[PDB]
């Protein structure tokens, strides 16, 4: 019905206060709890244990951004005048991380940035896990090799390789949860301390890779699919 | 006398309004900072240490 | 240089009229969403800026009323830098920190 | 002393407001500068 | 409820034909005549095609090619839709329960925890990447 | 040397002037680390001010500068404003050796591309000299201008004969620059050393 | 052994018995 000036003036103030409700209930309902881990790379299981839960809750969490997404923002970002095809985007980018993945199980860290180095861990013949490190101070990485060495060296493929690594630098750096392999999860955590949450699903094919040399499938040119659909 | 007197309306509309206003502000920026370290206090784990 | 970038982003906005002003010159240390109050008509920001010379901090609240002075109020981010001219407002009398009218500025991010 | 501080203040706000939404001198608007 | 507008309010070309698409492809039926549900989704998306990085590269390929519809749903499912959601949901109350809006918008990505920050460092109210 | 040294300190007079003639940001780091809280002007005057120069965004072209730590010398003109003091005239050089001085006739404070900058300006002196003319302690500890070169060497003599005109040298260079011009008498305390009398002087 | 490799980055790879023999002495 009709109101005072006054009671204007209260009704602004109640729907302020409502907003900032919906401020902490927006939080509140997206159900999460705080990421655990572990201090020491003791067992191969308890730590696959780990990776596998905090993937798991990331994922229900639905905050995380696909390789589709990274490929679509890549898209979005080299436009000067000319279209870049979105498939042939994700596909340069699909073969970058299955090189970038062929080359770390055989004990040859990859460097992306100052900040990400992607490794591998062995515990034992057919036990490995890909980790992703920080520089480390005193003791230098053994045979540390920069993306560069792992692109082709056409123009195009460069620079769409070198818009998706600074793209996806910028969305962890924001707080974002980036994919990287196929079922695997990229994070920056506290600092500037970065962590790679292994799925079962990847840690299968990183021990099946390992195994009996059975290497993931050459990538192909997907159509795009109606997410609406 | 008693009855002739009454409480005015422009100057409490402007007063109380500027009140709420600045007690809204800062009620905001104090949900915000909490709300955000919440957000910060739950991704903030090393996975291995 | 450093400043290089800085000033292809400078904004610059003025009145022809010429009014008694505050100068505040600084960092912005913290800057809040807008609050629109008088009958939905004016936008209020409150300001923390940390001047230059003194490093202090002081806190201001700033009045838009106009479409341009709207637009010229959503320029300013946290760790602008800004060189503000403010001519003050008889409302800061009920209020703890002073309400200003922008009259020129100059923002760079 | 016929005219309180506090209605005086008012007076000013009510001014202030009546001053800022209808201009009379085109030069009290915000212009932005070319660059 | 699209028809109307306030006077001197000019309504961008391409926040105009987001609107439409948006209509035509349902993601305004939970609208109840709640006339500040409108005014967020078009201010939202102004700021993100004025000012947004990628935005911007959005609104110029909107502006000069004519894409497909698998390209713009994967543009509107990908960027607009996460923040609008969010923005609306940070708004309005009765869209928690609005059994419309979550039967559209169940799926799309949370984006708090960004957007949050965002806020918080006095960026406006459609900013999804950062400013060009 | 202790007691000179104790009465400028302990019991300074206010206004006092701190000219730390140094080539290395290094070099007086700490001389001036000592100097933030505990002087009323500071002037920095050598690479090193070039280096602070090159903190302020202007180009030095040529003129070397300690990069590592440009950082913190951006941080210190943000710690002290009115404490410090830059050189706003510039002599640049063709090169490193003894041809004569290059001035601008305009916009002396940018020193331009190719150019290095080598010695302080008549505008700098003057201002120095009008600044000075009002200061009880007038320190040094070091040299103002490089001496292997004649061109480029009046900037320290110049500064000695204004400032004659307490007054205490305590540079490595400065000293003997100060002794080979014939004004030891008029200056209050001339040090023997350079180098100690400075990391004395720092705490 | 010690290798260098595309980037020219040299590396000492070391067997189990020849640490074994460096923590002894």
């Amino acid at each position: 019905i009709v109101k005072t000036e006054l009671e204007y003036v209260e009704e602004d103030s109640r729907l302020r206060k409502e907003k900032i409700e919906l401020i902490q209930k927006n939080y509140d309902n997206l159900n999460a709890k705080p990421l655990v881990g572990v201090d020491l790379y003791e067992s191969y299981s308890l730590v696959l244990n780990k990776s596998a839960w905090n993937y798991n809750e990331i994922i229900q969490r639905d905050t995380q951004l696909t390789i589709l997404d990274m490929a679509l923002q890549v898209h979005l970002f080299l436009y000067e005048g000319k279209i870049i095809d979105i498939a042939h985007i994700q596909k340069i980018i699909k073969t970058f991380v299955l090189n970038v993945f062929a080359k770390i199980i055989k004990g040859v860290p990859i460097v992306l940035n100052p900040i990400i180095i992607f490794d591998s861990v062995r515990f034992d013949k057919s036990k490995i896990l890909p980790v992703a490190v920080a520089n480390p101070k005193l003791m230098p990485p053994l045979g540390v090799q920069d993306w560069d060495t792992i692109v082709d060296e056409d123009e195009e493929i460069k620079k769409i390789v070198s818009t998706f690594i600074k793209l996806l630098e910028n969305a962890l750096t924001v707080g974002h949860e980036v994919e990287f392999f196929q079922d695997t999860l990229l994070v920056r955590n506290v600092d500037g301390i970065t962590s790679l949450y292994v799925s079962e699903k990847a840690a299968q094919v990183f021990n099946n890779s390992v195994i009996d040399q059975i290497m993931p499938e050459k990538p192909k040119y997907e159509a795009l699919e109606d997410p609406f659909s | 006398i008693n009855q002739t007197k009454e409480i005015d309306v422009n100057s409490k509309i402007v007063k109380t309004e500027l009140e709420y206003v600045e007690e809204d502000s800062r009620l905001r920026k104090e949900k915000i900072e909490l709300i955000q370290k919440n957000y910060d206090n739950l991704n903030a784990k090393p996975l291995v240490g | 240089n450093i400043f290089a970038n800085k000033i292809a982003n400078q904004k610059a906005y003025f009145k022809r009229d010429i009014k008694t002003v505050h100068t505040f010159l600084g960092r912005v240390n913290y800057i809040q969403r807008a609050s629109k109050f008088n009958d939905e008509k004016r936008v209020f920001r409150p300001l923390q800026i940390e001047l230059s010379g003194t490093n202090e901090i002081v806190d201001i609240y700033l009045e838009a009323t106009t479409y341009i002075s709207k637009k010229a109020l959503d320029e300013i981010r946290q760790n602008s830098y800004i060189f503000l001219e403010a001519k003050w407002l008889p409302e800061s009398n009920f209020l703890n920190n002073p309400l200003f009218e922008i009259q020129n500025i100059v923002i760079e991010n | 002393k016929i005219i309180s501080e506090e209605k005086e203040i008012l007076h000013l706000i009510e001014q202030s407001k009546r001053d800022r939404d209808f201009i009379d001198n085109f030069s009290k608007i915000l212009e932005e500068k070319n660059l | 409820s699209l028809i109307d507008q306030a006077e001197y309010e000019v309504i961008d070309y391409e926040t105009s034909a987001i609107l439409f698409l948006l209509l035509k492809k349902g993601f305004l039926n939970f609208y109840t005549e709640k006339t500040e549900a409108l005014k967020v989704i078009i201010g939202v998306i102004k700021v993100f095609l004025a000012k947004d990085v990628l935005g911007r590269k959005m609104r110029a390929i909107l502006v000069e090619h004519g894409i497909d519809s698998i390209v713009w749903n994967l543009y509107l499912n990908h960027m607009i839709l996460p923040l609008l959601k969010y923005h609306l949901l940070s708004e309005l109350q009765y869209l928690a329960t609005n059994r419309e809006f979550i039967k559209k918008f169940k799926d799309i990505r949370n984006d708090g925890r960004i957007l949050l920050a965002y806020e918080r460092k006095g960026y406006e109210r459609g900013i999804a990447y950062d400013y060009k | 040397e202790i007691k000179n040294l104790d009465k400028a300190l302990s019991r300074p007079e206010r206004p006092i002037v701190a000219i730390l003639g140094g080539a290395k940001v290094s070099d007086k780091i700490g001389v001036l680390n000592n100097l933030l809280k505990y002087v009323d002007k500071i002037i920095i005057g050598g690479a090193m001010a070039y280096t602070f120069l090159a903190a302020q965004g202007i180009g030095i072209g040529k003129s070397l500068v300690e990069e590592d730590k440009i950082d913190l010398a951006r941080e210190y003109l943000k710690n002290n404003l009115d404490k410090f003091v830059l050189p706003i005239d510039y002599a640049l050089a063709k090169d490193f050796e003894d041809v004569k001085p290059f001035y601008n006739l305009e916009n002396t404070l940018e020193i331009p591309n190719g150019y290095m900058g080598l010695d302080i300006g008549p505008k700098s002196i003057e201002v120095f000299k009008k600044y000075i003319k009002d200061a009880k302690t007038i320190l040094w500890n070091g040299p103002l201008g490089v001496t292997e070169f004649k061109y480029f060497k009046e900037g320290t003599k110049a500064i000695a004969k204004a400032i004659t005109e307490y007054t205490v040298v305590g540079g490595g260079d400065s000293v003997a620059i100060i002794e080979e011009l014939g004004l030891d008498r008029r200056f209050s305390h001339v040090s023997t050393g350079g180098g100690a009398t400075l990391e004395f002087l720092e705490g």
